[PDB]
């Protein structure tokens, strides 16, 4: 279960990376 | 991009229910 | 402590959706 | 819905506090 | 590394206050 | 503010990465 709950935090990771990316496109324009 | 955040935070927020579950998993010995 | 962690996931999952549903108001106009 | 945004932001990071805090009593057996 | 994952989850809270404000910010105009 | 708030999303998935490494070594025992 730890090994899931380490791959998950690891995926909500590049999910938060990818948000981060969209508002950079925002702010672009 | 503003509905592809919006996406992407129930995606992140669908990770967090499955973290939920490991979690409850783990309590069950 | 771990059902209370897994609690506060699910209760941190709505939340992420709730921010997600606020997105989708503002890409609508 | 900006200020939602933000009111929502500010209860997550309060659940991650008190997520903080079962794990500190975990770690006090 | 329990008490590693508390004192992220809290400085991860601070992250999302820190994003909070921000949205504030925009929001005020 | 965008731009910041895209850098405290790079930074928080920073933080997610690290619990997740956390989660592991506790896998090792």
């Amino acid at each position: 279960e730890l090994e899931a709950i380490a791959q998950k935090f690891e995926a909500i990771a590049k999910k938060f990376e990818a948000i981060a990316f969209k508002f950079e496109a925002i702010a672009q324009k | 991009e503003l509905k592809a955040i919006a996406q992407e935070f129930k995606a992140i927020a669908k990770e967090f229910k499955a973290i939920a579950f490991e979690f409850k998993a783990i309590a069950q010995k």
